[PDB]
């Protein structure tokens, strides 16, 4: 957006209320529509500056729910993003941590 | 608000047999015969093929000499569709499906003690899109904030439900009654007497529906 | 006539119903609920649908799951069946109205644990009373013989006419002496 | 002329002829034309009150030429004579004669032509359209009038007449 | 709902009778869904700005909608058998009302009337004009190379059929297909 | 993407041969077969 | 006395005119769709012997189903007057009853009863299909009873005079 | 606004004697642009739009008018800025706006024309865009705009034998007359209006 | 419902058609307006003579 | 009429005053439910779904 700085106010991780509702909803819809690791990684990397822990956990849930196979694109693009976000998590990110870990375990990566 | 996209094309799902989510029966050779008919200029426009074939002659002869409409359609509809059970609902002895959200006839409820739930806040009057509710209130001798005149013009009111939605104490409720046919236009000028009588008569079913509606959020 | 057709009387259901309920009841079931000929007493042939319950006006309600269409499971059997086009949908009481409409699967039960509240101020259900002397008459309407009271009250809410003296009255010079009609007490004058 | 008022929009006098074997003619001024009006182009802009006044006079002329046909078809001849209707519409125009805006006058003339066409084609009802033809202060010719008010208030000012008549219901 | 009513009325005007009953049965089912979600079988007044009656939305409603979608193919085929291939229907509609893109453009024709010219104009699948989840659903819009009543009727039938696919995708977007699998038995828990 | 084959969104993909055979036609229409049959039969 | 023959023939006439009750094919607004819904299979009108006729000359009931505009009121009056007697009028919907959602409008008539005599009113906006069915059946019952509502008095011999 | 957008500056490049006043907002679609167009150039501008190469594939989606004379900012009066489009509403008798869609540029273009003359004169474009006929008829009847050189000026959506402009803010929703049935005349008549006040 | 299970619907409609009143338009020709349906009814009720129900029946 | 947060004696007194006889007014039951939050009454629909018949 014009004259917009996406640096988190917490200085740890971005939050949904910082972004415009339209951006959050549209990125969530794109994540839901993604049906392969390649396209999901493309979407996540393109919109990384707007990405949120909630949406990342939701992407993991979508992959698990639709049994999208985990492949080289996942391990090479998505995994670094997951590592960065999980490292930046804190106490208030318990929901995202539990969801991401549970769905990664279920997918059996 | 918007998002940025790098790959406009949504690539087709993997067609490999080994990959998961592979459907071996998605394509049927007998049915998916599109390619044969795809290259036909008649489908794409008003033009005609360079070389007409006797297949068109046979098709035209079948369509014209032996008109297949009066047999094909007659059979398929008259003889076959008549074998399905009738869809009719015997209204006098049976009723169609309704829901607890159904908005029928307006009524005014009371607390279990018998006191009126209506306090003259006029929220329902203001929210009524059709200006069908008229309320005048005066303090009761005991001191309660109760209305002295509460009229709903059933002919002017659109059964939207805004009145019950805006009611903060569930006083005015659009109960399920819908067989409220009136022979005189004056009979549709519902008054406080009529609304309270409707509430007293229909409290059981209205309360039963309100129970489920209140419990849904929980 | 022929409330029960020959093919329906040739079934066990008709004979059991005749044995238990009686000829009059079994024959008038069709008149009470004129529906498809094969639905007289229920769709199944080996027996007749059990009565779900009865309401305060003598109507009998039944539910059969073998009907050929989903929207015919629940049906009524009206006490008053004088002629066709006589009983209407307004005869269903409040408790059974929702059950027929399929709003909920609970039905009124007399003398038992009920799913419907029974308050002290409730009134008995009444059919549509339009076209009857016991119809809704707006206050002040020409039909209402006491329209004068309502009209006078509405007029007085904004402007109450002054009640002028009538008949012979006491005169003090050019003045008519009348006691004040104010209900309020003049406490300062009294004490 | 491809217009509703064109000379070729006349109703033929015969199935195989127009009014004669040696001539072609028809009536389209005092009666409605043969083909319906599909489009009524806006009056060409008038730059002068002279042009505006000419438009008003021509519209009134057309209305006067058409009034007898309108009365006959709508069965309102008894209520007023043709000349009475003409004079009543003249009073209607006189009330508006103070206009001094050519554009407003053109718009008014367009509306008048439209309503005249509606009257010709029975689009309007006689009771709804006779409000323009009705007398301003004279009784309708098909009814018996009441002069009780005039007898009671003979040689009294309009103010006093209105004062006695009242202007509000007295019940409330 | 709208396409059913339009096609039924069109068939009734042309002369076919029973199509109105067949279409109006499905209309009654959809009106039942309306009443179930908002209490009014017509004039729902359901959507409101920045608010939703989440309580009304129920899973069983979605399941009933899925059942309606499955059974709607039967009604579509019943109408299609008596209308689409009928010689009288083809002679009544084909080459009637034919118009070009320029007419479509000059008179501001839009939706089915526009697509029957091949303009390929759909506001749901527009980058800058999409307004709901449509832009992120993989459905198809149909256009005809002949701008006549027959092409418009075919487009309406295909759009009715494709609304089923869109509804199926939308309902799947809110479905939990997978489930916990036991490590020992490799079966759902 | 549901509009293309082998999409992850599809669910009914395993052992659908019998179901598809029951649900959908197993025959193809020859263009002039009905015409020839009916015309020759009518003449004879 | 004629009553001996008139009364049974009155009953037969009322039964026949109740059984055959053909409304007019006339719909103005959304209430039209509800009328069509009653006509179609889910609530078959034909069960009660009501079949719609296009021409007013062949109609017994005038279903005023939809809003009435000032631009249309003369047309409604003409249709009512041209419908062959005997006839009844049924207003359907809030708009037809008392102006409905457009009671405060400059174009809508505040009620079809101002232009026509309305025999029965069916409240709703739109009235449910069952609501319209109930109104029609109530109108049919009232129509059947209208022939003899106990007007004439019985003499000492129980014969009306 | 993450799309490729370009201003419709072709109009003002060609009509070199006009000044440009254009807006885009997130309240509109990403491809929607508003502009101010003078009435005396409106007809020529539409002529250019209807046959220019990239504007050839243009359809007049909508047309209407606003009675700007009675327009007032009811809240946040001080927040108004001189660049806002609302500044042109004040003290102007009428504002007629047209809206077109262009397929080649995948764009929406709205043009606002301010009518300050009391008679509300403006050149019609129904001779250029066919669907503008009924749109302009409705606008003229409901707001009293005197369209000039219009194909058909007859009313559309207004009652017979009546002259009025209901959509003007001066007019009252209840109207000025009601239609009843007169027994003496045995037909529908129209008389003065008495209504109900909530 | 017109007769038990709709057994007398045709009787009811015939009686109702008899009962319904008739008015001839003022502009229409009174004589022909009634003469034409009378001739049509006579012809229609003469139709049945040209019918066979057996070798010479 | 009254919430469970009120005393069981008060609840019983109010119910008796309003003449309620179809509600559980047991003092011990009211005490057990006192200041207790629990979901609404539930029942069970038991498969298979079948029509009740009177075969004899
Ligand atoms: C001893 C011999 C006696 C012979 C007597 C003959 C005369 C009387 C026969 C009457 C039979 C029908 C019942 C009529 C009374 C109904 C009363 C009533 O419901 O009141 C409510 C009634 C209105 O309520 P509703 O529910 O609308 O009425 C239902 C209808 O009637 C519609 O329902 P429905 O039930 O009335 O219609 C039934 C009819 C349907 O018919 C039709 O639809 C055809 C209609 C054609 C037009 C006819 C027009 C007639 C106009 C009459 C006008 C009035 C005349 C009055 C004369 C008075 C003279 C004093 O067909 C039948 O079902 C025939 C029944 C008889 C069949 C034979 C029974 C035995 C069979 C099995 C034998 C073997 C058993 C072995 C057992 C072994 C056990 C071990 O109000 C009235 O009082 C009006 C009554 C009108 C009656 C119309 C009858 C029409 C048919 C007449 C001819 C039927 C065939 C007779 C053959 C006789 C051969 C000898
Ligand atoms: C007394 C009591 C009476 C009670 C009566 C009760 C009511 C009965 C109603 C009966 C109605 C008729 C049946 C309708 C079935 C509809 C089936 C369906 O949906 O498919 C339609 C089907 C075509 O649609 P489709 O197959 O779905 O098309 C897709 C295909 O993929 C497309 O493939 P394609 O286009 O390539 O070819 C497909 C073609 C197949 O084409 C071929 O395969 C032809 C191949 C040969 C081509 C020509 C080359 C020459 C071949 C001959 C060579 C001979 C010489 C060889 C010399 C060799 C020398 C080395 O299919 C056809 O067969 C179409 C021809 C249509 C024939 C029309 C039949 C009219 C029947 C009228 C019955 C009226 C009954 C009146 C009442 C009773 C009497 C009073 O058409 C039929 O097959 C029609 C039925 C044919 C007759 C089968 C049944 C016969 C028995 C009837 C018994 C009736 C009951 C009472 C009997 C008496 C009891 C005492
Ligand atoms: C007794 C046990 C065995 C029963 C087997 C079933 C037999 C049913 C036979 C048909 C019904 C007969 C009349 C039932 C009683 C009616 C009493 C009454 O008041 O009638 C008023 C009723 C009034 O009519 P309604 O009650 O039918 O309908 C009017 C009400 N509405 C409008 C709602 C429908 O009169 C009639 O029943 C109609 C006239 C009937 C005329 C024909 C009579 C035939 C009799 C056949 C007897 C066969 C017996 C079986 C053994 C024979 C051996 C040879
Ligand atoms: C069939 C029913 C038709 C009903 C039609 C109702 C609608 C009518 C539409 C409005 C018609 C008008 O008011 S059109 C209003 C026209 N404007 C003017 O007239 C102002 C300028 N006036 C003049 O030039 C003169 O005064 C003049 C009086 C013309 C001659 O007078 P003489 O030189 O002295
Ligand atoms: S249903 Fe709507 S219009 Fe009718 S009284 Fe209630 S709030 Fe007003
Ligand atoms: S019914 Fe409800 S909203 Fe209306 S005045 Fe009474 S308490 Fe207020
Ligand atoms: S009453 Fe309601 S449903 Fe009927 S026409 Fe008026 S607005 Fe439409």
């Amino acid at each position: 957006q014009r004259g917009r700085d996406y640096t988190p106010s917490n200085k740890k991780y971005l939050q949904p209320w910082e972004l415009e509702r339209k951006e959050y909803v549209e990125l969530s819809l794109a994540i839901q529509s993604a049906y392969s690791c390649k396209m999901l990684s493309e979407i996540l990397k393109d919109n990384l500056y707007m990405l949120t822990d909630y949406q990342l956990s939701f992407a993991m849930f979508h992959l698990w729910n639709h049994e999208i196979p985990i492949d080289n694109y996942f391990y090479n693009v998505i995994s670094p993003i997951l590592k960065e976000y999980i490292t930046r998590f804190d106490r208030e990110c318990n929901k995202s941590l539990a969801e991401i870990a549970t769905f990664l375990g279920r997918m059996n990566v | 608000g918007y998002i940025q996209r790098s790959n406009i094309h949504e690539e087709a799902p993997n067609t490999s047999v080994e990959a998961k989510h592979h459907n071996k029966t998605f394509y049927d050779p007998i049915l998916d015969i599109d390619e044969d008919l795809k290259d036909d200029i008649r489908l794409y426009g008003r033009d005609k093929p360079d070389e007409l074939d006797f297949t068109d002659v046979w098709e035209s002869s079948y369509q014209n000499i032996i008109c297949p409409e009066y047999f094909y359609h007659f059979w398929f509809c008259g003889i076959v569709y008549s074998f399905e059970p009738e869809w009719t609902i015997n209204y006098p002895f049976e009723k169609g499906p309704l829901s607890p959200l159904f908005r029928g006839e307006h009524a005014l409820r009371r607390y279990p003690t018998g006191e009126e739930r209506c306090i003259a806040c006029k929220l329902c009057q203001s929210a009524c899109p059709a200006r069908a509710i008229t309320i005048e209130t005066e303090p009761r001798p005991d001191g309660s904030r109760r209305t002295v005149r509460y009229d709903i013009d059933m002919t002017k009111c659109i059964y939207c439900g805004f009145c019950q939605e805006a009611c903060p104490v569930d006083a005015i409720v659009e109960g399920p009654n819908y067989e409220q046919t009136a022979y005189l236009h004056e009979d549709l000028f519902y008054d406080k007497y009529k609304l309270l009588e409707n509430g007293d008569k229909w409290e059981p079913q209205i309360a039963r529906n309100i129970e489920y509606l209140i419990n849904q959020p929980l | 006539l022929w409330s029960w057709t020959i093919n329906q009387m040739l079934t066990p259901k008709f004979w059991v119903h005749l044995r238990r309920e009686g000829f009059i009841k079994t024959w008038t079931r069709g008149h009470k609920a004129s529906r498809h000929a094969h639905y007289v007493g229920g769709n199944r042939t080996d027996g007749y649908t059990k009565q779900v319950g009865e309401d305060e006006f003598g109507n009998r309600y039944y539910e059969d799951f073998d009907v050929d269409h989903k929207n015919q499971r629940r049906w009524v059997e009206f006490s008053d069946y004088f002629m066709q086009m006589w009983s209407n949908g307004d005869k269903v009481p409040v408790g059974w109205h929702g059950w027929l409409s399929h709003q909920y699967d609970d039905f009124p039960t007399r003398t038992g644990n009920s799913a419907f509240v029974k308050h002290h101020y409730l009134k008995q259900h009444t059919a549509n009373l339009s076209n009857t002397p016991l119809n809704h008459v707006p206050q002040g309407a020409p039909q209402n013989l006491n329209r004068m009271r309502f009209i006078t009250a509405q007029r007085d809410r904004s402007r109450a006419p002054w009640q002028s003296p009538k008949g012979e009255g006491v005169f003090q010079g050019k003045k008519l002496i009348v006691a004040s009609n104010s209900p309020f007490i003049d406490d300062m004058s009294i004490r | 002329m491809n217009h509703y008022w064109g000379s070729s929009n006349t109703i033929p006098a015969s199935s195989t002829q127009n009014n004669n074997y040696f001539s072609g003619g028809g009536n389209n001024v005092t009666i409605r034309g043969n083909e319906i009006m599909e489009r009524l182009p806006s009056q060409t802009p008038s730059q002068n009150m002279v042009q505006a006044s000419m438009k008003t006079l021509r519209f009134y002329r057309k209305f006067c030429r058409l009034i007898p046909f309108i009365l006959r078809i709508h069965n309102i001849g008894t209520k007023f004579t043709a000349q009475q209707a003409m004079i009543n519409f003249g009073n209607y125009i006189r009330e508006r004669n103070h206009y001094r805006d050519p554009g407003l006058i053109d718009h008014r003339i367009q509306l008048g032509y439209e309503l005249l066409y509606e009257a010709e084609m029975h689009f309007s009802q006689h009771t709804i359209l006779m409000q323009y033809l009705s007398p301003y202060n004279t009784p309708l010719s098909d009814r018996g009038y009441s002069y009780l008010e005039k007898v009671k208030y003979g040689n009294k000012s309009k103010f006093l007449q209105g004062f006695y008549k009242g202007n509000k219901p007295t019940e409330f | 709902l709208n396409h059913l009513l339009a096609v039924a009325c069109h068939a009734l005007d042309v002369g076919s009778m029973s199509s109105v009953f067949w279409a109006f049965e499905e209309r009654e089912k959809l009106m039942e869904f309306y009443e179930r979600v908002c209490g009014a079988r017509m004039h729902a007044a359901f959507y409101r700005p920045n608010e939703v009656n989440l309580n009304a939305v129920s899973s069983f409603l979605m399941e009933d909608i899925l059942e309606f979608s499955r059974n709607f193919f039967t009604t579509l085929n019943e109408m299609h058998n008596v209308l689409t291939y009928n010689k009288i229907w083809k002679q009544r509609l084909i080459n009637i009302g034919t118009y070009s893109f320029q007419t479509c453009l000059d008179y501001g024709l839009t939706g089915v009337m526009a697509r029957s010219c091949g303009l390929k104009r759909d506001l749901r699948l527009s980058k800058t004009e999409t307004y709901a989840n449509y832009y992120y659903l993989n459905f198809r819009s149909y256009t005809g190379q002949h701008g006549d009543c027959y092409d418009r009727f075919l487009i309406r039938m295909n759009e009715m059929c494709e609304s089923l696919n869109i509804v199926n995708q939308s309902i799947n977007k809110i479905s939990k297909f997978n489930n916990i699998v036991s490590i020992n038995t490799k079966k759902n828990i | 993407r549901a509009d293309m084959a082998h999409s992850p969104f599809h669910k009914a993909i395993h052992d659908l041969e019998d179901k598809r055979s029951k649900l959908f036609p197993d025959r193809r229409r020859i263009p002039g077969r009905k015409a020839k049959l009916l015309l020759a039969a009518s003449l004879l | 006395r004629v009553d001996y023959i008139v009364t049974p023939i009155n009953a037969v006439v009322s039964w026949a005119r109740q059984g055959s009750f053909w409304p007019l094919t006339f719909g103005l607004a959304c209430c039209a769709v509800e009328m069509m819904h009653a006509t179609v299979s889910r609530y078959d009108f034909d069960r009660f012997g009501v079949i719609f006729r296009a021409t007013p000359r062949q109609a017994d009931l005038i279903l005023v189903a939809g809003t009435l505009t000032n631009k249309m009121a003369p047309g409604l009056r003409r249709l009512y007057e041209q419908t062959l007697d005997p006839k009844w009028v049924l207003s359907m919907g809030s708009c037809a009853n008392g102006g409905g959602y457009y009671h405060y409008s400059y174009s809508v008539v505040r009620g079809c009863n101002r232009i026509i005599p309305v025999d029965i009113y069916v409240p709703g906006c739109p009235p449910t299909a069952e609501a319209l069915m109930f109104g029609v059946l109530q109108l049919q019952k009232s129509l059947y009873r209208q022939i003899n509502e106990g007007e004439k008095k019985y003499n000492k011999k129980d014969l009306t005079y | 606004m993450q799309n490729k957008y370009m201003q419709p500056i072709q109009l003002f490049i060609v009509f070199e004697k006009l000044n440009s006043k254009m807006w885009i907002s997130k309240k509109l679609n990403s491809n929607h642009s508003i502009a101010l167009i003078p009435s005396n150039w409106f007809y020529s501008i539409n002529l250019f739009l209807k046959r220019e190469l990239l504007f050839s594939n243009i359809t007049l989606i909508e047309n209407s008018a606003i009675d700007t004379i009675s327009y007032n900012l009811e809240t946040n009066q001080n927040d108004l800025d001189k660049t806002n489009i609302e500044n042109y509403f004040f003290k102007n008798k009428m504002l007629v706006f047209y809206n077109y869609y262009n397929y080649f540029l995948k764009s929406k273009l709205t043009l606002f024309i301010i009518l300050n003359n009391l008679n509300k004169n403006i050149d019609s474009i129904d001779r250029i865009f066919a669907n503008a006929n009924w749109l302009e008829r409705e606008t003229s009847e409901m707001y009293g705009i005197n369209y000039k050189w219009k194909i058909d000026t007859r009313k559309l959506l207004l009652d017979y034998s009546k002259i009025e402009n209901p959509m003007l803010k001066e007019f009252q929703s209840e109207g000025t007359q009601d239609a009843f049935y007169n027994i003496f005349e045995n037909q529908v008549v129209v008389l003065k209006n008495e209504t109900v006040e909530l | 419902y017109v007769g038990y299970r709709g057994r007398l619907q045709y009787i009811a409609d015939a009686l109702k058609l008899f009962i319904k009143g008739i008015v001839v338009p003022e502009g229409s020709n009174k004589f022909w307006f009634v003469a034409i349906p009378s001739a049509a009814g006579a012809i229609c009720y003469t139709f049945w003579i040209n019918s066979m129900w057996g070798p010479s029946v | 009429a009254l919430d469970n947060s009120f005393s069981p004696e008060n609840i019983a007194q109010v119910q008796s005053s309003i003449g309620d006889k179809v509600t559980n007014i047991d003092t011990k039951a009211l005490a057990l439910n006192h200041q207790t939050e629990e979901y609404h009454k539930t029942s069970k629909l038991v498969y298979p779904i079948r029509t009740n018949l009177v075969v004899e």
